[PDB]
C-alpha cells in the first residue's frame, strides 16, 4: 500500500480539470503559456538554494529529470482523457509535418503534471520497486506538491474561455467533439 | 451475362433485359411490394366495410419558367474481441488486436492510428508487442529490466517506472479514488464522465416514451392539478413570488398556472414568475433564483472570478469559528450558525 | 359543470350551425366519391337541424343506450 | 488489420437530434416440496402462459381465438407433462449418485421415454 | 460584503427575494444606492482563434466581417448531454403519419419514374427521326441532358437489378441507340403497374384517413373520459375552492383590505339550459334500472323543485318547457 | 402591460401593397427523398407547387428555375471541407467517409441520399437567386420553398438541414442592403441562422420557436447576441399549443417593434410548416390562417422580402399553408375549395384549403408572454 | 492540507454588521469623490 | 420472448412439484425449448382439428381432443 498526501487545493484543481474535460467538454490550450518543464525547472531553481546538501541536490535533479522522462514516455499512454486524444493526434501530425519529434515537456501544461502526480502511486504499486525508493519518491513528490501550493495562483488559474483568450482551458468545437467521441 | 451482344465488327445488335424479378418484390414501407396492392388482412380494418377531370394546369410550368443566374457570385466568386474499447471502456469503431482479445479505439492508441492509414498486415497491442518481444528474446524479464536500469544510469528511481509502462496498454486517464472520495458530492457517470450534485438522476425510457398519451413528463399536454398539492403534507404548493397557487378549476383549466419545485430547497415557483417555458425534466437540476451562486464574475474596472469550495467529507473538512466578528475576510465560503436582547 | 359544458355549446351554436349548413363541398370529391358518408347515413351529421338541439337529441340517445359512445364522439367532433 | 464497428451509429449525440435465523440450503426447499405437492393450483402464472400460446399458435393459423377453457387446458396439460418429466429427471439424477437435475438428465429421460 | 458580488447582481438577487414586497425592496433598492453588458447567454461558447482559421474559399471581406465563426452552439451542448423530449402523438396521429409515409413512398417512386420516362421519351423521339449511319456513334452525356445527374440513376438502380443497374447506366451512356427504347418500355410498364397499385392503395388510404383523421386531431377529447372520471370527483372540487380560499387569505395580509366574501363565481345567462339539463336527467331516470320507480319519481320532483326554488324559474314554466 | 389578448382578426389583403412576386421552383427538388422512415420530405415542395399552378396563381407572378449552386458559392458560409464532403458522399461510399460522418454530423438524423448535393444546390441557388432578384429590383417578394434549411451550420448538418441556404440568401442581400431582418416562424429555433449572424448588427435574427427540451435546445431569451451583435438576435420562447390569436398577439407587437426600431432594408421570412397543428414533430396549434397571418403582416410593411419555406413534416398541411401564403403575396385570398391537382388524394376528408387546429391546451399564459415580450421590448431599445 | 478549505463559521449579526459597514463605506467614498471632483472642477473653472 | 415469460421461479415451482431439490441453472433454458416443442405439437393438432370444423376459434374440447390423439388424455375439460 502506497499513499500520497496531495493537498486538497490541488485535489480540487484536478477535480475541476475532470469537470472541464468530461462535463464542460474543454481541452487545454496547447502549448500553454507555462509548460511542464517550465514548472519542473522553476521548482528545481527555487528549492536548489533552499539547502546546502550536495547529495540532496543530486537527488532533486534526479527526481526532476526522471519526472520529465516519465512524463514524455507516459503522456501518450495514460495521462489524458478521451477528448484530448484528438488534440494529441493533431499535435503529433503537426510535429511530423515539420519533422521534429513531439516532446510533451515543452507542450503540455502543469495540469497534466498534476495528473501524473495523482496517478503516480498506482504506477509505483505496479512495479517491482523496493520500499526505500518508493518512500523517497513519495517524499520528493510530496515536497513538489507542497511547493505547488505556494504557486497555485500562477499555474492553476480560474478563467472563463468565453471571456479570456489567456485562459488555461479552451472551448471545443462540435467537429472536435464528433471525431473525439463518435468513432 | 452478355448484356451487349456485339457483332463481329463490334456493332451493337440487341441487348437482353436483366433479372427484374430479382428485386421486383422488395418490401416497401407498406409491408408489400409496389408491384401489388394491399392485402385483405389489412383491408379489413382499413376500409369501412369489406366483403368477401384532367383539367390540370401543372404541365404548363416548364414553359413558364425562366432560368435565373443574375447573382453577383455567378460564374465564379480464434477469439471474438470485445464490444468495448480497452482504453476508455466505451463503444465505437475499434481496431482489433490479432493475438489478443482486446479492442482499442482508433484515437485511443499511442500514437493514434488514422482510420484510413491502417496497418497493412497485422496489428498487435502494446501488451501483445511486449509479449512477442519477451518471447523472442532469450533472456528473462528481470534481465532486460536490470539492463534498462543500468543503461539508463542517468535516472535510477524512475527507471523501474519507465520500464514497466512500455508493457502497459494505453488507457484513458481516470482520476484515482482518493481524489474522488474527498469530495462526496462528486460522482462518476456511466461513461466515466463528471457528475455532481447539480445533475439529475437520468429518467428511464419507461418514463419518457412508455407513458400514456394525456400524461407526459412535459406536463403541458393536459390539466394536472396534482402538482400544486404537496405529496407528503397535502397542503398547497404556494409559489414564492406571487404568493398564490393557481390550481385552476377543471372548468376553466386556462386559469391554472404551471408550478414547479426547486431541485435543491424544494421552493415552489410558478412557470411565469420565473421566466421559464420548460419544466426541466432531464439534464441538470433546476435551481430556483433564491440560491446563492457557486460561481460569479465581477468587473475589475479585466475581471475576477470566484468559485465556492467543493464539499468535503467530514473526516477532511474543518469548520472553524472566527474570533473576529466584523470585517473578517472570508473567502465567501461561510456557514451560518444560530444567533443566541442586549445585542438588539 | 353540466350547465357550463352546455353553455359553451349554446354560446357558439349559431356560428357552428351556419358553418354546418353552409358547407359547400368541393366538386371533384363529389364526382369521385371521395367524401365519407358514415356520419350522414346514421344521421349523425348536423345538417338541416339546429346544432345545439341536435346535440341534446344525440346526448339523449346516448343516455338511452341506442347510440354508441364512439359514434356520438365522432359526430360531435 | 481486423476492424469492427460497435457504436453502430454513423453520428454521435443521436439523442440530441430532431428524429438472523437462516435455514440450511435445502430445508426450505423440502418444505416447499411439501407445499407444492400438497397443493393443486396452477404454477405457471396464467397470462404469461396464454401468451406463450398466442405467439406459438400464430404460426399454425392466424387470428385463432382460444376459448378460455382452452388456454386453461393447455396449462393443465403442460404442467402435468412437466411434472411427470421432472419426476423422471429426478430419478435420472438420483441414479448417478447425485441430487441436482441437470440438462443432460433430461435429454436422457426423454430418450428412454421415447419422446425423441 | 466580501467585495465579490457586484451591486447589479445583488439588486437582482434581492429583487428575486423581495419582489412582491414593493415597500421593502424599495427601501433596500435605495438604502443601497442603485441607479437604473457582456450578456453571452447560456447556449453559446467561444472558440479559440485556432479553430476559427478554417478555409472557406467563397468568402470575401464582407463575408468575413458579417459571419460569426467564434461563437457556436450545438444541440448536444444545450441538452447537457441528456437528450430531447419529443412531442407525444396519438395512435391515430401515428397511423396518419404511416398513411402519409406510404403515400410519399408511392408518389416519390412514381414521379421519379415519370420524370425519367419523360427524359427517355425525349431521347427516343430525337433518335427515331434520324438514320442509322450516325446512330451507331451517337452518345449521351451524364444527366442525359437533364438538370439532374442522379434521378435517372436512382430509377434505373431501382427498376433493374442492383449489380446490373450500373452496367445498364453505362450502356445507356455509351450506346443509347439500343438501350434507350427497351429501358423506356420497361419504365413505362413499371409506371402503369405502380400507378394501378397506387390507386388500389389510395382507396385504402382514403378510407383509413376518413376513419382516423378527426380522432387524430382530437387531443383533449381522446383522454377526456378518464380525465373527467378522475377530476370531477369530490376531492378535486373541494381542492379548487380550498385553493382559491388559500390564495385569497394569503394575499389578504399583503393588500386588499376589503377581503371578498366569495371564492367561486358562476354566471347563468341562459335559462333554457336548465330545462335541457332537466330533460337529460329525466331521460336518465327513465332509462335507468338500478333505481326503484318511487325513488325515480322522488328524484324527478327533487330536481324540479330545487331548480324552481334556487333560481327565478317557476314550476309552471318548468312544466310548460319540459 | 405589453401583451394584449386580442381575438384573431380575419386575414385581409392590402390593395395598395401590390408586389412583384418571383417564384423559384426547380421541378427536380421533389424527386429527392431523405429515406424510407424519414420525416423530412422534399416531395412537399411540388405538391405545394401543384397547388400554385392549379389555383391559377402563375398568372400573377413569374416562375423561375434558379441555377444550382456550385461548390464555392456554398463556401460563402460553410467550410471547404464540409462542402467537399457533401458533394462527394453517397450512400454507396458511406464507409469511405466515417471520420467525416461524425465530424459533419451526416449519417444519422441527416442521412445520406444519393441526390444530396443536387438537393442542396437547388435550395442554395433558389435562395441566392431570390436575394439577387430582390437586390436588382426585379421583384418585391421572392418565394423559394426549395430551401429553408435553417439548422445547418458552418461545418455540420443538423435538423434535416445540410446547406444553410438562408445564410447564403442573407449574404447576397447584404451586398445591397445595410440591414436584413430574418424572421423564423418555424417551431424549431433557427440556430444555424442565428449562430451565423450572432456577432453582427447588420442582421437581426428573430425566431418564434418552441423552447423546452425541444430541438435544438438553443433559443433562450437571454440569447441576444455578443459583440457588435448584442440585442440583435431576438428569441421568443413559446410553450406548446399556441393558437392563432395568441401567436398573432405575440408576433405582431414584436415584429412591429423590430420594424420601427431596427428598420431593416430587406426581410427574410422562414415559413416553417411545422408550426402548424397536427405536425409530426411540431407541437404548436396554428391553423393555416394563423401561419399565414405572419406572412400577411410582414407583407404590410412594404420592405422587399424573401419568403423561404422551411420545415413542415406533414406534407398536406405544409403544402396548403404554402399555397395560401403564396396566394396572399399576390393580394388575393384563395377560396377554401381545392382545385383538382395530381395529389388531390392527400387533402382528405374535406379536400379544402384549410388546416384545422387541434383542441389542445394553449398553455402559453398571458403573464408568461407578457414577461417575454417585456424583456424583448427592453432589449430592442438599443437597436435604433 | 485541510486548512486551505476551511469553512468560516459566521453568524447573522456579523453579516448584518459587515453589510452595513461596506454599504456605508461604498456610499460615502463615492459621495466624497463626487464632492472632491466638484470642488476640483470649481477650482478649474475659477482659474480658467 | 413470450417464451422467456415462462420464468425461472416458475420452472423451479414445476421442479418442486416434481420433487427436485437442486435445479441446475442450465435446466431452466432447456425446459423452455422442451416446453415449446411439446405445446407446439398439441396446439398444432388442436388447430388441425379447428380448421376442420371451419371454426376459427379453438375450443378446449379440441385441445383435449389433440391430447387424446397424442396419447395423453386429459380429464376435466370435456369429452
Ligand atoms: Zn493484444
Ligand atoms: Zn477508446
Ligand atoms: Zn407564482
Ligand atoms: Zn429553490
Ligand atoms: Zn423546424
Amino acid at each position: 500500500k502506497i499513499s500520497l498526501q496531495i493537498p486538497i487545493k490541488l485535489k480540487s484543481v484536478l477535480v475541476d480539470d475532470w469537470e472541464y474535460v468530461t462535463k464542460d467538454k474543454k481541452i487545454c490550450r496547447l502549448p500553454a503559456d507555462v509548460t511542464v518543464e517550465m514548472v519542473l525547472n522553476k521548482y528545481e531553481h527555487e528549492v536548489s538554494q533552499e539547502l546546502e546538501s550536495p547529495g540532496s541536490q543530486s537527488q532533486l535533479s534526479e527526481y526532476c529529470a526522471g519526472l520529465k522522462l516519465y512524463f514524455d514516455k507516459c503522456l501518450g499512454n495514460m495521462l489524458l482523457y478521451r477528448l484530448e486524444r484528438l488534440q494529441y493526434d493533431e499535435l503529433l501530425k503537426k510535429s511530423s509535418k515539420d519533422q521534429k519529434p513531439l516532446v510533451p515537456i515543452r507542450i503540455y501544461g502543469a495540469i497534466h503534471l498534476l495528473r501524473l502526480i495523482s496517478v503516480l502511486p498506482e504506477l509505483i504499486s505496479s512495479t517491482t520497486m523496493d520500499l526505500q525508493s518508493c518512500q523517497l519518491l513519495i517524499k520528493q513528490t510530496e515536497d513538489f506538491l507542497v511547493w505547488l501550493l505556494m504557486h497555485v495562483d500562477e499555474y492553476f488559474n480560474d478563467k472563463d474561455p468565453n471571456r479570456s483568450d489567456d485562459a488555461l482551458y479552451v472551448n471545443t468545437s462540435s467537429q472536435y467533439e464528433g471525431v473525439a467521441l463518435g468513432m | 451475362k452478355e448484356l451487349l451482344e456485339k457483332d463481329s465488327k463490334g456493332n451493337i445488335i440487341k441487348l437482353n433485359e436483366p433479372s427484374t424479378i430479382s428485386e421486383d418484390s422488395k418490401v416497401s414501407v407498406t409491408g408489400l411490394p409496389l408491384n401489388k396492392g394491399p392485402s385483405e388482412k389489412i383491408k379489413r380494418e382499413s376500409l369501412w366495410n369489406y366483403r368477401k377531370r384532367n383539367d390540370l394546369k401543372t404541365f404548363l410550368t416548364e414553359n413558364m419558367t425562366e432560368e435565373s443566374n443574375i447573382r453577383s457570385t455567378i460564374g465564379w466568386n480464434d477469439f471474438e474481441n470485445e464490444d468495448f474499447c480497452s482504453a476508455c471502456n466505451q463503444s465505437g469503431s475499434f481496431l482489433c488486436c490479432d493475438t489478443c482479445p482486446k479492442s482499442f479505439h482508433f484515437l485511443c492508441l499511442d500514437p493514434p492510428i488514422d482510420p484510413n492509414n491502417l496497418p497493412k498486415g497485422d496489428w498487435h497491442c502494446n501488451e501483445c508487442k511486449f509479449k512477442i518481444f519477451i518471447n523472442n528474446s532469450m533472456a528473462t524479464l528481470k534481465k532486460i529490466e536490470s539492463n534498462f536500469i543500468k543503461q539508463n544510469n542517468n535516472v535510477k528511481i524512475f527507471a523501474k517506472l519507465l520500464f514497466n509502462i512500455d508493457s502497459h496498454n494505453p488507457k484513458q486517464f481516470q482520476l484515482p479514488n482518493y481524489i474522488k472520495e474527498t469530495f462526496p458530492a462528486v460522482k462518476t457517470g456511466s461513461r466515466g464522465q463528471y457528475s455532481d450534485e447539480n445533475d439529475k438522476i437520468p429518467l428511464t425510457d419507461r418514463q419518457l416514451f412508455n407513458t400514456s398519451y394525456g400524461q407526459s413528463i412535459t406536463k403541458l399536454d393536459s390539466y394536472n392539478p396534482d402538482t400544486h398539492i404537496d405529496s407528503n403534507s397535502g397542503k398547497f404548493l404556494i409559489c414564492y413570488k406571487c404568493n398564490q397557487t393557481r390550481l385552476g378549476s377543471w372548468s376553466h383549466p386556462e386559469n391554472s398556472r404551471l408550478i414547479m419545485t426547486c431541485d435543491y430547497c424544494q421552493t415552489p415557483w410558478h412557470l411565469d414568475c420565473v421566466p421559464r417555458a420548460s419544466f426541466k425534466n432531464l439534464g441538470s437540476k433546476w435551481k430556483c433564483p433564491l440560491h446563492s451562486p457557486t460561481k460569479v464574475y465581477k468587473k475589475i474596472h479585466n475581471y475576477k472570478v470566484w468559485k465556492k469550495q467543493r464539499l468535503i467529507n467530514k473526516k477532511n473538512q474543518l469548520y472553524y469559528e472566527p474570533l473576529q466578528k466584523i470585517g473578517y475576510q472570508n473567502n465567501g465560503n461561510i456557514q451560518i450558525i444560530p444567533t443566541t436582547n442586549s445585542i438588539k | 359543470t353540466i350547465y357550463e359544458r352546455l353553455l359553451e355549446i349554446k354560446q357558439m351554436n349559431e356560428r357552428v350551425t351556419k358553418e354546418i349548413n353552409t358547407r359547400s363541398t368541393v366538386t371533384f370529391a363529389k364526382d369521385l366519391d371521395l367524401l365519407s358518408s358514415q356520419l350522414s347515413e346514421m344521421g349523425l351529421d348536423f345538417v338541416g337541424e339546429d346544432a345545439y338541439k341536435q346535440v341534446l337529441r344525440l346526448s339523449r340517445r346516448l343516455i338511452n343506450g341506442d347510440l354508441e359512445h364512439q359514434w356520438f364522439e365522432e359526430s360531435l367532433r | 488489420a481486423r476492424t469492427k464497428q460497435t457504436a453502430r451509429k454513423s453520428t454521435g449525440g443521436k439523442a440530441p437530434r430532431k428524429q438472523p435465523h437462516r435455514y440450511r440450503p435445502g430445508t426450505v426447499a423440502l418444505r416447499e416440496i411439501r407445499r407444492y405437492q400438497k397443493s393443486t393450483e396452477l404454477l405457471i402464472r396464467k397470462l404469461p402462459f396464454q401468451r406463450l400460446v398466442r405467439e406459438i399458435a400464430q404460426d399454425f393459423k392466424t387470428d385463432l381465438r382460444f376459448q378460455s377453457s382452452a388456454v386453461m387446458a393447455l396449462q393443465e396439460a403442460s404442467e402435468a407433462y412437466l411434472v411427470a418429466l421432472f419426476e423422471d429427471t429426478n430419478l435420472a439424477a438420483i441414479h448417478a449418485k447425485r441430487v441436482t437435475i441437470m440438462p443432460k438428465d433430461i435429454q436422457l429421460a426423454r430418450r428412454i421415454r421415447g419422446e425423441r | 460584503s466580501q467585495d465579490i458580488l457586484d451591486l447589479d447582481d445583488l439588486v437582482e438577487k434581492v429583487d428575486f427575494y423581495l419582489g412582491s414586497n414593493k415597500e421593502l425592496f424599495t427601501w433596500f433598492k435605495n438604502f443601497v444606492g442603485y441607479q437604473e453588458c457582456e450578456a453571452f447567454g447560456p447556449s453559446y461558447k467561444r472558440l479559440p482563434k485556432s479553430d476559427t482559421f478554417m478555409p472557406c474559399s467563397g468568402r470575401d471581406d464582407m463575408c468575413w466581417e458579417v459571419l460569426n465563426d467564434e461563437w457556436v452552439g450545438h444541440p448536444v451542448w444545450a441538452s447537457e448531454d441528456s437528450g430531447f423530449i419529443a412531442h407525444r402523438k396519438n395512435q391515430y396521429e401515428e397511423t396518419l403519419f404511416k398513411i402519409e409515409e406510404e403515400r410519399h413512398e408511392y408518389d416519390f417512386y412514381i414521379e421519379s419514374n415519370l420524370r425519367t420516362i419523360q427524359c427517355l421519351e425525349t431521347i427516343v423521339n430525337k433518335i427515331e427521326n434520324m438514320t442509322e449511319n450516325e446512330k451507331a456513334n451517337f452518345k449521351l452525356p451524364p444527366g442525359l441532358g437533364h438538370t439532374s445527374m442522379t434521378i435517372y440513376k436512382k430509377v434505373i438502380r431501382k427498376v433493374y437489378d442492383k449489380e446490373r443497374g450500373f452496367e445498364i447506366i453505362d450502356a445507356l451512356h455509351e450506346h443509347p441507340a439500343v438501350t434507350a427504347p427497351v429501358v423506356l418500355k420497361r419504365l413505362k410498364q413499371k409506371d402503369e403497374e405502380w400507378r394501378r397499385a397506387q390507386r388500389e392503395w389510395n382507396k385504402v388510404w382514403r378510407e383509413l384517413e376518413q376513419k382516423v383523421f378527426f380522432k387524430s386531431l382530437d387531443h383533449l377529447g381522446l383522454t377526456f373520459k378518464q380525465a373527467d372520471k378522475k377530476l370531477l370527483t369530490t376531492k378535486q372540487l373541494i381542492s379548487e375552492i380550498s385553493s382559491i380560499k388559500v390564495d385569497q387569505t394569503n394575499k389578504k395580509i399583503h393588500w386588499l383590505t376589503p377581503k371578498p366574501k366569495s371564492q367561486l363565481d358562476f354566471d347563468f345567462p341562459d335559462k333554457n339550459i336548465f330545462y335541457d339539463i332537466l330533460c337529460l336527467a329525466d331521460t336518465f331516470i327513465t332509462h335507468t334500472t338500478a333505481y326503484s320507480n318511487p325513488d325515480k319519481e322522488r328524484l324527478k320532483d327533487l330536481l324540479k323543485y330545487f331548480i324552481s326554488l334556487f333560481f327565478s324559474i317557476s314550476f309552471e314554466k318548468i312544466e310548460e318547457s319540459l | 402591460m405589453v401583451y394584449e389578448a386580442t381575438p384573431f382578426d380575419p386575414i385581409t389583403v392590402k390593395p395598395s401593397d401590390k408586389r412583384r412576386v418571383a417564384y423559384f421552383y426547380d421541378a427536380d427538388v421533389g424527386n429527392y427523398a431523405y429515406g424510407a422512415g424519414h420525416p423530412m420530405k422534399p416531395h412537399r415542395i411540388r405538391m405545394a407547387h401543384s397547388l400554385i399552378m392549379n389555383y391559377g396563381l402563375y398568372k400573377k407572378m413569374e416562375i423561375y428555375r434558379a441555377k444550382p449552386a456550385t461548390k464555392q458559392e456554398m463556401c460563402q458560409f460553410h467550410t471547404d471541407e464540409y462542402i467537399d464532403f457533401l458533394s462527394r458522399v453517397t450512400p454507396d461510399n458511406l464507409e469511405m467517409f466515417k471520420r467525416e460522418s461524425v465530424k459533419f454530423n451526416v449519417g444519422d438524423d441527416c442521412p445520406v441520399f444519393d441526390g444530396l448535393y443536387e438537393y442542396c444546390s437547388i435550395s442554395g441557388g433558389g435562395s441566392m437567386e431570390g436575394a439577387a432578384r430582390l437586390n436588382r429590383g426585379k421583384c418585391d417578394v421572392a418565394v423559394n420553398y426549395a430551401g429553408g434549411l435553417h439548422h445547418a451550420k458552418k461545418s455540420e448538418a443538423s435538423g434535416f438541414c445540410y446547406l444553410n441556404d438562408i445564410v447564403l440568401g442573407i449574404i447576397e442581400l447584404l451586398r445591397y442592403h445595410p440591414r436584413v431582418l430574418y424572421i423564423d416562424i418555424d417551431v424549431h429555433h433557427g440556430d444555424g441562422v442565428e449562430e451565423a449572424f450572432y456577432t453582427t448588427d447588420r442582421v437581426m435574427t428573430c425566431s418564434f420557436h418552441k423552447y423546452g427540451e425541444f430541438f435544438p435546445g438553443t433559443g433562450e431569451l437571454r440569447d441576444i447576441g455578443v459583440g457588435a451583435g448584442k440585442n440583435y438576435a431576438v428569441n421568443v420562447p413559446l410553450r406548446d399549443g399556441i393558437d392563432d390569436a395568441t401567436y398573432r398577439s405575440v408576433f405582431e407587437p414584436v415584429i412591429k417593434k423590430i420594424m420601427e426600431w431596427y428598420q431593416p432594408s430587406a426581410v427574410v421570412l422562414q415559413c416553417g410548416g411545422d408550426s402548424l397543428s397536427g405536425d409530426r414533430l411540431g407541437c404548436f396549434n396554428l391553423s393555416m390562417e394563423g401561419h399565414a397571418n405572419c406572412v400577411n403582416y410582414v407583407k404590410s410593411f412594404g420592405i422587399p422580402m424573401m419568403v423561404v419555406g422551411g420545415g413542415g413534416y406533414t406534407m398536406r398541411n405544409v403544402a396548403r399553408t404554402w399555397c395560401f401564403e403564396t396566394g396572399l403575396l399576390n393580394n388575393v385570398v384563395l377560396d377554401k375549395d381545392l382545385p383538382y391537382n395530381e395529389y388531390y388524394e392527400y387533402y382528405g376528408p374535406d379536400y379544402k384549403l384549410s388546416v384545422r387546429p387541434s383542441n389542445m391546451f394553449n398553455v402559453n399564459t398571458p403573464e408568461y408572454l407578457d414577461k417575454v415580450m417585456t424583456n424583448i421590448f427592453a432589449n430592442l431599445e438599443n437597436t435604433k | 492540507f485541510n486548512q486551505d478549505f476551511k469553512i468560516t463559521q459566521i453568524d447573522e449579526n456579523s453579516i448584518k454588521y459587515d453589510f452595513f459597514d461596506k454599504i456605508y463605506k461604498s456610499k460615502m467614498v463615492q459621495k466624497r469623490k463626487l464632492f472632491q471632483f466638484q470642488e476640483s472642477l470649481i477650482d478649474k473653472l475659477v482659474s480658467n | 420472448d413470450n417464451i422467456q415469460g415462462i420464468t425461472k421461479p416458475a420452472i423451479r415451482r414445476l421442479a418442486r412439484r416434481g420433487g427436485v431439490k437442486r435445479i441446475s441453472g442450465l435446466i431452466y433454458e432447456e425446459t423452455r425449448g422442451v416446453l415449446k416443442v411439446f405445446l407446439e405439437n398439441v396446439i398444432r393438432d388442436a388447430v388441425t382439428y379447428t380448421e376442420h370444423a371451419k371454426r376459427k376459434t379453438v375450443t378446449a374440447m379440441d385441445v383435449v381432443y389433440a391430447l387424446k390423439r397424442q396419447g395423453r388424455t386429459l380429464y376435466g375439460f370435456g369429452g
